[PDB]
């Protein structure tokens, strides 16, 4: 009910060179409010800390990365002339007082850096039903999901059961597989998984529906290829049950 | 002097109901106060613990950790653990104007699988998808998946279901390919898996 840390944007996909401006509210009553860069290659790396309008600490980023605090603690930061390497989730982090007080993340504001906008593609999303030898085996069913041929990885799936958003039997894996290990924008993979009881399956009323909601490309996004632009878009498919 | 936060094991796997132990370690001792987060895949973080420089531990339902200041140490204690302590674990320290993270502790608790029953099933064809789709399922734990001989087959690792009003926990892995020498047969033939493993007639 009460709102945690807030931030915006969720994902972003821009060129080298370019410049972003990213944004994050404190949980009310939080006066402190810090940032950082996480990556793979180097972890999370603080760039600065805000209070009451000023900063009061610093990192050891170089001045392309700069920050503000607004009189009701809202805080900004932004990276100029990005290059490959900025490609990070950006975390910020409230407090009342850093000092004594713990830290409060908000979920970060996922940026890639790339090339070309021409390496950005949405997921194919595809449901396999379940095999007849499990269901007579174990009386229970596994669809698959998988998302394939996406770049970047900015991609959230979800399950659906008669309309209803089900956590109960389902695992996504918790990191995509890079399509072609050795090129650094490969486009990704990821699978998952719901299962259900045979009876459940065998009733031709329930409705099964794998979502992957892929963050792209902005509308001020030139684009002048042939194929479809690669917006921010849903790709879904779906499944209903079957007797016998 | 330079901070250096260390944090080991790099990575633990354990089975659920066991006790855990997390290492920290800081080189500069003067430090404000020491703090423990965890995270998720796909998240930010989650503070667990503070403890204040003056001091010696907290504590916070299964989760204990100690401070000893001058040592330059922090341990966390997660007793009896649980699959949903599964994340990747961060020591932090304040320091009096700069602050610190540890590369984290990625933790994997792996449920007892009480009745193993493994089997590599063959999925339907989509009719949107050229994909031939495999399942490898109900194993126990101590099972490892491997990647295949093939660099266009894709294999996942193990994944734990929950059919939380059945009380059933399930492990599994997929394996996809659109070439067409590839069989369900043939696509776990990397991995080291049960001899009893179960595979249907096609």
């Amino acid at each position: 009910m009460k709102a945690g840390v807030t931030q915006t944007p969720r994902y972003l996909i821009k060129t080298r060179g370019q410049q972003v401006t990213l944004s994050c509210s404190p949980i009310s009553g939080h006066r402190s409010v810090s940032w950082y860069q996480q990556t793979p290659g180097q972890g999370l790396q603080f760039l600065f800390e805000y209070f009451s309008e000023t900063q009061r600490n610093k990192g050891n980023f170089p001045g392309r990365f700069s920050g503000r605090q607004f009189s009701n603690s809202r805080s900004e930061m932004n990276v100029s002339t990005l290059e490959l390497g900025d490609s990070a989730l950006y975390l910020c982090a409230s407090s009342f007082d850093s000092g004594n007080s713990p830290l409060h993340f908000g979920n970060g504001t996922r940026l890639t850096v790339t090339e070309d906008l021409n390496k950005v593609f949405p997921p194919e999303v595809a449901v396999f039903e379940p095999s007849e030898a499990e269901i007579s085996h174990t009386q229970k069913a596994t669809l698959v999901c998988l998302a394939t041929g996406f770049f970047p990885d900015h991609v959230e799936l979800s399950w659906w059961v008669n309309g209803k958003e089900v956590h109960s039997g389902v695992c996504t894996d918790p990191q995509p597989l890079k399509e072609q290990p050795a090129l650094n924008d490969s486009r990704y993979s990821l699978s998952s998984r719901l299962r259900v009881s045979a009876t459940f399956w065998q009733n031709p009323r329930n409705h099964f529906r794998c979502q992957v909601q892929f963050y792209g490309l902005s509308e001020n996004d030139e684009w002048t290829q042939d194929r479809a632009k690669p917006v921010t878009q849903i790709v879904s498919a779906e499944a209903w049950g079957r007797a016998d | 002097m330079k901070q250096e936060v260390t944090q080991i094991p790099a990575a633990l796997s354990v089975p659920e109901g066991e006790n855990l132990v997390l290492n920290c370690s800081f080189t500069d001792s003067a430090i404000y106060n020491l703090q423990w987060f965890r995270q998720d895949p796909g998240k930010g973080l989650t503070s667990l613990l503070l403890i204040q420089s003056s001091q010696r531990e907290q504590t916070s339902g299964r989760l204990n950790a100690s401070l000893d200041k001058s040592s330059g140490r922090s341990t966390l204690y997660i007793a009896a653990s649980q699959p949903g302590d599964s994340a990747t674990y961060l020591c932090a320290v304040t320091n009096f104007n700069k602050f610190y993270f540890g590369s984290g502790t990625k933790l994997n608790v792996k449920p007892n699988i009480q009745n193993p029953d493994p089997a590599v099933y063959q999925l339907r064809d989509s009719k949107s998808s050229d994909k031939s789709v495999c399942l490898f399922t109900d194993f126990d734990s101590q099972t490892n998946v491997s990647q295949s001989k093939d660099s266009d087959v894709y294999i996942t690792d193990k994944c734990v279901l929950d059919m939380r009003s059945m009380d059933f926990k399930s492990n599994s892995a997929v394996a996809w390919s659109n070439k067409s020498d590839f069989a369900c047969a043939n696509a776990f033939n990397n991995s080291i898996i049960p001899e009893d493993t179960f595979f249907p007639s096609p």
